């Protein structure tokens, strides 16, 4: 009964991060909306 | 050989040799079995092999020997004789030509296609340019 | 005699996480390390594949009675989705208030980046994204009044779901059948017959009695969805059935005494759609039920399971033999019995013919109420249904060919129907490819013809109807009898089952419901079309399944196994030779088969059907006429339907139908990068990865797992799944942005 | 039982099914002007082009492009003649590559030669017939 | 001018020579 | 461009042909 | 005559005769509907021969009801024809289930 | 066509026909000189190559002509 | 027509013998390896070319090369 060893596999670990990601963009896009020339 | 050999409980089916095979080389498949299994024809269907003696016909060569293959493994049949007949009716003994397996190391067979070295030391196509030599050829 | 006795195995797998981290545990190859970056792929490639993991036929039919929970709670967890979406970000009750001026939406998008201008006004206060699925009408013919009832039916298909998780995982761990089991298909086959869909259709009958029945009728009554009684109150309270449907005053006696006419006010068979809904009669559909349950169950005891009476499929099929058939379905039963892959063959094939089935029936006698008039709706779901039948028919002769190539025995298939076929497999597909080259001659030949005799200024020597005329007689000989079908075929029935044979033509909220699709040169033409195309892919597929054990060309196929990329550069090339190769092409035949289809469909029924009606009768279609004369040239298709109907998707800019726009370009990208893996091969791949690599050690930054390029099957396999998904989404988005815009 | 090996004898790639060998079919399929005994090349070209002329001047004095006009048959009756020609044209190149010299038994250069003259005279004097029959 | 020259040639490189060069190219292929 | 002189273009092209023939026919 | 190659088949008229008065007879039991008129399909399938065939050159268009009594006429008389082979050869003359 | 189907479904189908050519009566007589095979591996990729520059040259040829031809004319 | 040639390289593992569907292929005595046997073509008349052999050496660089020249009946495997 490994479970971490299973949600530290690429798949897993690879969607977590992109979500993570993906979910950072998004909130910095809608509390910084239109965001251009910095 | 022993062309009155007799065949096995085949009914027919469409994939047999052609009239190409009448006028053009026909192999034939000679082998013998202690029980009436039941085996895949190469051609497509299901044949009974007549429990002694089956002699059959095929159009070609590889067909025979994928036959004898499914013979060999699917049963524990080794007696298996692969011939070649022309239009004139000269037979000519092709499988296993020596009563051996060919996988089957076995004295008295001569090396043909050998090649001295490993493939990296082939002359370039450059310096056989306008010859009847290859790069393979030493 | 065989005891139908459930016996099962008891704690048979343990439940555990220990194999969870140890990807390819199930293959003994993938369980050695991957070793290259093709073990990725073969990991998913053969995760599905139980046959291969074990040759054991039991834990094989335990890993999919298993996983086939997992796909029934995947499916429950869906329709509570779509039940709570309607519940929760819909305007359902808008709707059922003005049912022809609010557009179905249950979806909001967030504003995030500017995406909130896909919330189209579609009217009842919300502003959504248009759902054409037909939900909201299937909702109104249950008896859907109040969300809080979609709420309810969200929170039970969750609870479904949750039971299809539990029992998935109590069928694998816990109480694992024998093989014995799953065997007795007489047994499964009278409870599936008297049970799952008898017993069904049954049950649906009785809640339409009870509930649909009287919601719709006071619906359609002019009452407000607000003040119908609840359900319940219907069945408490018989007198409000009995003022509604005096039928009811009388109680069951009648049925018990078999004065089953007194039923006529709940059992009808008036056979044509309803003029206030435009769809069909619900007491009809009701009758329908009732009766198809009552078929079913009477069909459901002709097996014999554990007691003397019924019958055995095996006597049955060995029965049945004749001189052209020497041992006729002689080895069947044990085919149908030993291999999962034959079963799922023949069943996806019938699933998919009952989809392009339901397609066909579902647009020519709308079922729910106001589904005509919601154009959007029947052009999504007759599209919808058949592309899906199209793939489980293809998915159904790739599992022919898998169970030739796996799971055959010659002495099983002895003189049998099978082996007398394979016998014979060269004289089906010459001639059946004989029928394919005529077919496809005389069919896209003439449209050909026309487009040559158009260009010429020559149009009186067309194939038209000013012009030689080609008239589908015989169909509209069908149409015409079927017209005349409810006075003298049909004594019973008041009308006709579908106006589209015949009869008067319906209009709902000044909208064109159902009116005869007459049938011209162009229909001739283009019905011949379709069956060119259906012919040429079932040959590709038959001859996939014919030759998958073995060739002329190559003697031993089934030996290199059913998914092979090839058998070398010899005997003139052996390339995509294997039947998975047939059926990759069989792909795309399909889709081209069923694009067309589509393609007919939504045209003709734009020109010819689909419309407005102005007072006094007046009839104007979104595209007058034009398939008549613009349907017989390929010119006209181009000109009148892929161009003149593309205005649509290519404005949608600006609008809340940009997002299809952007689909509609990003199916065409899709499409086009297919082309990269259908038109290249691996080895000049190979040797770019291989200079990349070079790149890559030259900065000590290489990977252990050594980058390969995709098999050759596997690049296969790419394209062709690249190449039906873009042009599926390009007809998706440009068929969905063309009816919302207009009609 | 009825499908059967062709020469009874297995392994052949054809079939003798009822349609493909019968009393009737091995009737019909003989005494046709091919395959019948007695007949000289000359003489089963003649037949052979009588009997397809007659029907292929049908199509083009129906369907031509005059079909309409008053020249509808005799326009008719040039195509067939002049498809007669071409297909007369490829019979002759056939026998000229694929047969040699030996005897006149249809299979020789000389036996095709003849087999072609007679079904172009058979198919124009055919063709004739016909528009003969359709302009009475 | 020469109006029956066009008449004349047209039909004879797009029917004639076609045909008789195929003809002789498919002697010379086959033999 | 009279009849005549179309006719002269032609009997150059004839030769124009034969020259091509020959040359081939060497090659 | 030889169904296939030197095989036999048992070749009966009396199997056409007895399919043809056992379907004539079958559909000529009379039906009140409007398309039968009150006879059976055989009767009014003859009698629409007759009425067509006064009118030799022109033949019935699509709206004709010959075009239906033909159909069911063919339908089942092609049934009887084909079962009635099936049982006289299968079980009169011992070809077998 | 070519450039997606390669050489063995049709070296099949050509079997098949091969088949169907010498087991009909009546054309028997007509027997090919050269043994119909299937378009070769590189053969079948320099026709379906030669397909594909063709449409894509005349496809753009007739639309810049004739767009540029009814637009000015 | 095709070339099949053996190379040095061979261990004598016999899989390409093993692995021939047209018996083109055979071991014959060497002392160039343990196994005292090395791959001979004595019948590239009637290879086909499908290369079984070369996927079936185990060999680093394929000790048996199959080069497709001259085109013959054999060669293409046409049963008509
Ligand atoms: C699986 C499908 C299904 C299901 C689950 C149900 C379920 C139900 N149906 Mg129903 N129904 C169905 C299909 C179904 N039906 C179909 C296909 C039909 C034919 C179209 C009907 C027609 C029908 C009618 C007409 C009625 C129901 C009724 C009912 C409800 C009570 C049944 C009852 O026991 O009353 C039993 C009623 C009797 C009359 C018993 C018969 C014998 C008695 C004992 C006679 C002896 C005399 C005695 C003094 C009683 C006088 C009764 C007289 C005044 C009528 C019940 C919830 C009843 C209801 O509750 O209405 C809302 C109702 O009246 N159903
Ligand atoms: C269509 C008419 C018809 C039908 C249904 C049958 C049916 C039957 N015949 Mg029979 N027969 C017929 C005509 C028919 N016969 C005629 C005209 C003759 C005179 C030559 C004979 C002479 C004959 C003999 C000598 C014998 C039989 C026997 C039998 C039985 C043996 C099994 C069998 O034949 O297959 C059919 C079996 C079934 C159970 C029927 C299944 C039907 C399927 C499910 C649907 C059919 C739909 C059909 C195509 C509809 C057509 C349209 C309609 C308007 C007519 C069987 C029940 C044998 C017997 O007596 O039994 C031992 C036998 O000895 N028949
Ligand atoms: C994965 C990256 C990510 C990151 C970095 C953030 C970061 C942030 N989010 Mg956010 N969020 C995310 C993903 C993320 N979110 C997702 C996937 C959702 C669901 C679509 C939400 C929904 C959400 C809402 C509704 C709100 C925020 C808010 C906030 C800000 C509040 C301050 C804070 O520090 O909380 C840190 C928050 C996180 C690190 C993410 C935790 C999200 C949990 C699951 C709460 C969401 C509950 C949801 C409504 C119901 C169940 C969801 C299910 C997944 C369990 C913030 C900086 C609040 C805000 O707007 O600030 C004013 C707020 O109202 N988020
Ligand atoms: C009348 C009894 C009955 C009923 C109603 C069903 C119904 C069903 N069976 Mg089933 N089956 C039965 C008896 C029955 N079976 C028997 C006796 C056998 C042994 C001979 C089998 C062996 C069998 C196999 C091997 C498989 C099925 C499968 C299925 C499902 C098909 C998928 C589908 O169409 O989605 C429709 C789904 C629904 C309409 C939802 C309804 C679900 C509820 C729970 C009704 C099912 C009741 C269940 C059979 C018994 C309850 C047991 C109890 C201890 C809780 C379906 C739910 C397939 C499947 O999907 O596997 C899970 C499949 O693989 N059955
Ligand atoms: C009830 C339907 C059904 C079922 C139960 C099966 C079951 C099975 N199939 Mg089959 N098949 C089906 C339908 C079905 N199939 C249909 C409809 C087709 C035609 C498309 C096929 C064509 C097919 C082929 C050609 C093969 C199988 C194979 C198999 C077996 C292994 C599957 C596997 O492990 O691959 C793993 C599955 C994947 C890696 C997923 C691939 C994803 C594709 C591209 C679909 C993407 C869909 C999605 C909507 C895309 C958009 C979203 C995107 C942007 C992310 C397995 C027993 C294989 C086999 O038998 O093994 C030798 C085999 O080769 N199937
Ligand atoms: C739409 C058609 C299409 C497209 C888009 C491409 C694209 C590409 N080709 Mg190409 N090709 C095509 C058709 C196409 N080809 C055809 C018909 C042929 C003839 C067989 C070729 C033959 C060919 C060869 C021989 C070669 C290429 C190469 C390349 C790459 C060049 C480098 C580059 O620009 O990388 C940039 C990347 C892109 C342009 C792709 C866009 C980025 C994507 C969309 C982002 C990732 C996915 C994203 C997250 C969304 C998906 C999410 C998921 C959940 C579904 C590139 C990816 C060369 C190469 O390998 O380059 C090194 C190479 O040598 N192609
Ligand atoms: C494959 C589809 C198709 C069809 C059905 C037609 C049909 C027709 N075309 Mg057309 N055409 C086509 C494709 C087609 N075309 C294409 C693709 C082009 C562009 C290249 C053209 C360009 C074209 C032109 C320029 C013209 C036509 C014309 C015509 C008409 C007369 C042609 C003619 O005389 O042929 C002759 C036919 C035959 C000699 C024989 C036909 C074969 C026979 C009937 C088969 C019998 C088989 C038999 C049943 C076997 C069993 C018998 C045995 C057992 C005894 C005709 C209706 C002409 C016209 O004016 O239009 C009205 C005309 O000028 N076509
Ligand atoms: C490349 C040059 C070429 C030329 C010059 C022609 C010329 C002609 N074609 Mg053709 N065609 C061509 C290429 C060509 N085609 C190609 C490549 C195709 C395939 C795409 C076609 C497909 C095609 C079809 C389908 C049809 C034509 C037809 C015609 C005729 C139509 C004229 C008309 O409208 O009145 C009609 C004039 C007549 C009916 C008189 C018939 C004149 C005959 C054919 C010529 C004399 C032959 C002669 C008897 C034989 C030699 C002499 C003999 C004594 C030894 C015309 C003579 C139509 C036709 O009428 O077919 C016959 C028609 O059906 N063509
Ligand atoms: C001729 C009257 C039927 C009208 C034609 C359409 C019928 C639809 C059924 C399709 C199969 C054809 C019927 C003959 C077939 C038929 O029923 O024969 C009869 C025979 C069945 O009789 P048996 O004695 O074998 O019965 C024992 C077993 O059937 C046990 O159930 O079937 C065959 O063995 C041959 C199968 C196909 C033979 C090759 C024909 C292929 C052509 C396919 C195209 C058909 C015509 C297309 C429409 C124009
Ligand atoms: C598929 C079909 C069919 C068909 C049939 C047929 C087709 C028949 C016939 C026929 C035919 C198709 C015929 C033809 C003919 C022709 C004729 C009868 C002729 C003649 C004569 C003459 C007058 C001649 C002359 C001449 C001259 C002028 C000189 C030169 C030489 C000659 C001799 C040529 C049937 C019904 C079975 C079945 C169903 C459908
Ligand atoms: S490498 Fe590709 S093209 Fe060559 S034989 Fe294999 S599958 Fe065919
Ligand atoms: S290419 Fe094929 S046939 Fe030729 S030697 Fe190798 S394995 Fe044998
Ligand atoms: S050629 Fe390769 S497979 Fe054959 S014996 Fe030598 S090393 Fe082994």
């Amino acid at each position: 009964m490994n479970l971490k060893k299973y949600l530290s596999t690429a798949p897993v670990v690879a969607t977590l991060w992109l979500f993570l990601t993906a979910g950072i963009l998004i909130e910095l896009n809608r509390f910084f909306p239109d965001s251009l020339f910095y | 050989l022993n062309l009155k050999m007799p065949s096995p409980s085949f009914l027919g089916s469409t994939g047999g040799w052609l009239r190409c095979a009448e006028t053009e080389e026909k192999y034939a498949m000679t082998w013998s079995s202690d029980q009436q299994h039941i085996f895949e024809m190469p051609t497509g269907g299901a044949a009974v092999m007549n429990s002694g003696d089956n002699l059959l016909y095929l159009a070609r060569k590889e067909q025979a020997l994928a036959l004898a293959t499914q013979l060999r493994t699917q049963f524990k049949i080794q007696d298996y004789k692969i011939y070649r007949i022309f239009p004139s009716g000269e037979v000519q003994y092709l499988h296993p030509k020596d009563g051996v397996l060919p996988y089957q190391v076995n004295k008295g067979r001569e090396q043909v296609g050998r090649v001295k070295s490993t493939i990296g030391k082939n002359v370039n196509p450059a310096q056989v340019k306008f010859t009847s030599k290859a790069t393979y050829d030493r | 005699e065989k005891q139908v006795k459930v016996v099962v195995d008891r704690d048979v797998v343990p439940t555990s996480f220990e194999k969870w981290a140890k990807p390819g545990h199930f293959s003994r190859s993938l369980a050695k390390g991957p070793k290259t970056t093709t073990w990725i792929w073969n990991l998913h490639a053969d995760a599905h594949d139980f046959d291969s993991h074990t040759s054991s036929l039991e834990e094989v039919s335990r890993k999919i009675f298993s996983a086939h929970f997992g796909q029934l709670a995947i499916i429950f967890i869906w329709l509570s989705g779509m039940y709570f979406h309607g519940a929760r970000f819909s305007n359902y009750v808008a709707w059922l208030s003005n049912p022809t001026g609010i557009k179905p939406s249950a979806q909001v998008v967030w504003p995030i980046v500017g995406q909130q201008i896909l919330n189209a006004d579609v009217g009842g206060g919300m502003q959504g994204i248009q759902i054409t699925s037909g939900l909201f009408q299937l909702w109104r013919a249950s008896g859907i009044v109040n969300e809080l009832q979609l709420y309810v039916t969200a929170l039970g298909g969750l609870g479904m779901a949750g039971l299809m998780i539990f029992a998935g995982w109590f069928h694998y761990h816990k109480a694992a059948p024998k093989l014995e089991w799953f065997q007795n298909v007489e047994s499964m086959l009278n409870h599936h017959l008297a049970g799952l869909l008898g017993l069904g259709s049954l049950s649906w009958a009785g809640h339409q009695i009870h509930v649909s029945l009287p919601i719709n009728k006071l619906l359609d009554a002019g009452v407000a969805p607000s003040s119908i009684p609840l359900p319940h109150e219907f069945i408490l309270n018989r007198n409000l059935m009995a003022e509604l449907y005096p039928s009811f005053q009388q109680g069951l006696v009648p049925f018990f005494t078999l004065n089953w006419k007194q039923y006529s006010d709940i059992l009808t068979f008036k056979g044509g759609l309803s003029p206030v809904t435009g769809g069909l009669w619900l007491t009809d559909v009701a009758h329908h039920h009732l009766a198809i349950a009552v078929l079913f169950l009477v069909a459901g005891h002709m097996y014999r399971t554990n007691w003397g009476i019924g019958h055995s499929i095996k006597q049955i099929l060995e029965a049945h033999k004749g001189p052209l058939t020497g041992e006729g379905h002689k080895g069947l039963y044990e085919i149908l019995t030993t291999s999962w892959h034959a079963n799922l063959a023949i069943n996806l094939a019938m699933l998919g013919s009952l989809s392009i089935i339901v397609a066909h029936h579902m647009y020519a006698m709308p079922p729910y109420p106001y589904l005509a008039t919601d154009y959007p709706t029947q052009l999504s779901l007759f599209t919808h249904h058949m592309w899906i039948g199209g793939f489980c028919i293809v998915g159904a002769g790739a599992h022919a060919a898998i169970y030739m190539v796996r799971d055959y025995s010659p002495t099983v298939n002895f003189n049998n129907v099978l082996d007398r076929m394979i016998r014979h497999r060269d004289a089906i597909i010459s001639h059946l490819n004989w029928v394919c080259i005529f077919l496809g001659m005389h069919s896209f030949g003439l449209y050909i013809h026309n487009d040559t005799m158009r260009a010429l200024g020559r149009a009186q020597d067309m194939f038209s109807d000013t012009a030689i005329q080609l008239q589908p007689v015989f169909a509209q000989w069908i149409q015409q009898i079927h017209t005349l079908a409810p006075g003298n075929t049909a004594v019973n029935a008041l009308a006709t089952a579908s106006y589209a044979f015949g009869a008067d033509t319906v209009t709902v909220g000044s909208k064109i419901a159902m009116m005869p699709i007459k049938l011209g040169t162009a229909d001739f033409m283009v019905h011949h079309i379709h069956a060119f195309t259906i012919h040429v892919t079932t040959l590709i597929l038959l001859k996939g399944v014919l030759y998958a054990r073995n060739s002329r060309l190559i003697p031993d196929k089934a030996n290199l196994g059913f998914r092979f990329p090839c058998d070398g550069p010899g005997r003139g090339g052996t390339c995509q030779v294997s039947a998975w190769d047939h059926v990759f092409l069989g792909l795309f035949w399909m889709y081209n088969a069923l694009s067309i289809v589509i393609f007919h469909f939504s045209w003709k029924m734009q020109s010819d059907v689909w419309g407005t009606v102005t007072s006094n009768g007046a009839i104007s279609h979104i595209t007058g006429g034009n398939f008549a004369q613009s349907a017989i040239t390929i010119n006209g298709w181009l000109r009148d339907f892929l161009w003149a109907q593309a205005s649509q998707v290519i404005q949608s800019y600006g609008s809340s139908l940009s997002a299809y726009g952007l689909m509609f370009l990003g199916a065409h990208f899709v499409w086009a990068f297919s082309l990269m893996f259908l038109f290249s091969g691996r080895g000049y791949w190979q040797e770019l990865i291989e200079s990349i690599v070079w790149a890559h050690n030259k900065l000590k930054v290489a990977p252990a797992i050594a980058p390969r390029a995709l098999s050759i099957t596997q690049g296969r396999a790419v394209g062709v799944a690249h190449y039906l998904l873009g042009g599926i989404a390009t007809t998706w988005a440009f068929f969905l942005a063309r009816i919302i815009a207009v009609g | 039982d009825y499908i059967k090996p062709y020469n009874n004898d297995p392994f052949v790639g054809h079939l003798a099914t009822p349609i493909n060998s019968s009393s009737l079919t091995r009737a019909y399929l003989s005494q046709l002007p091919i395959y019948r005994r007695g007949v000289s090349p000359f003489l089963r070209g003649l037949e052979i082009g009588m009997a397809h002329g007659y029907f292929l001047i049908g199509p083009f004095v129906q369907l031509g492009p005059l079909r309409n006009t008053d020249i509808k048959y005799l326009a008719g009756l040039l195509s067939a003649i002049g498809l007669i020609v071409i297909l007369t044209l490829g019979m002759l190149l056939y026998g000229a590559v694929s047969f040699t010299n030996d005897s006149q038994d249809l299979e020789s250069v000389d036996g095709w030669r003849q087999l072609a003259s007679g079904f172009l005279l058979g198919a124009v004097g055919g063709a004739g017939f016909a528009y003969l029959l359709l302009t009475l | 001018s020469a109006s029956y020259l066009p008449s004349i040639l047209v039909p004879t490189v797009g029917l004639i020579l076609p045909f008789a060069s195929m003809a002789i190219l498919f002697i010379a292929i086959e033999k | 461009i009279t009849d005549n002189q179309v006719f002269v273009a032609l009997i150059m092209a004839l030769v124009c042909g034969y020259l091509a023939v020959k040359l081939a026919k060497q090659l | 005559f030889e169904v296939s190659d030197g095989e036999p088949y048992p070749l009966n008229p009396a199997v056409i005769f007895i399919a043809l008065i056992g379907w004539s007879a079958v559909a000529a039991i009379p039906s009140n509907i409007p398309v039968l008129g009150g006879t059976g399909l055989t009767q009014a399938f003859l009698a629409s021969i007759q009425r067509l065939l006064a009118q030799y050159p022109t033949g019935p268009k699509l709206d004709d009801p010959f075009w239906f009594y033909l159909i069911v006429y063919h339908v089942g008389l092609f049934a009887l024809l084909i079962f009635g082979q099936i049982g006289y050869a299968g079980y009169a003359k011992g070809t077998y289930n | 066509m070519f450039l997606i189907s390669w050489r063995g479904y049709w070296q099949e189908l050509i079997e098949t026909l091969a088949w169907a050519h010498e087991r009909t009566p009546l054309a028997n007589l007509i027997r090919w000189k050269d043994k119909p095979v299937a378009l070769s591996i590189v053969q079948a990729r320099l026709v379906g190559l030669v397909h594909f520059t063709v449409g894509y040259i005349l496809t753009y040829a007739a639309f810049v002509i004739a767009s540029t031809a009814g637009k000015f004319s | 027509a095709h070339t099949v040639k053996i190379y040095d390289n061979c261990i004598g593992c016999t899989q390409c013998v093993r692995a021939c569907p047209l018996d083109v292929l055979e071991m014959v005595p060497w002392d160039g390896c343990k196994a005292g046997q090395m791959a001979s073509a004595p019948r590239t008349e009637d290879c086909v070319g499908c290369k079984r052999c070369e996927t079936a050496c185990p060999t680093d660089f394929l000790s048996i090369r199959v080069y497709l020249g001259g085109e013959t009946t054999r060669s293409m495997g046409l049963a008509y």
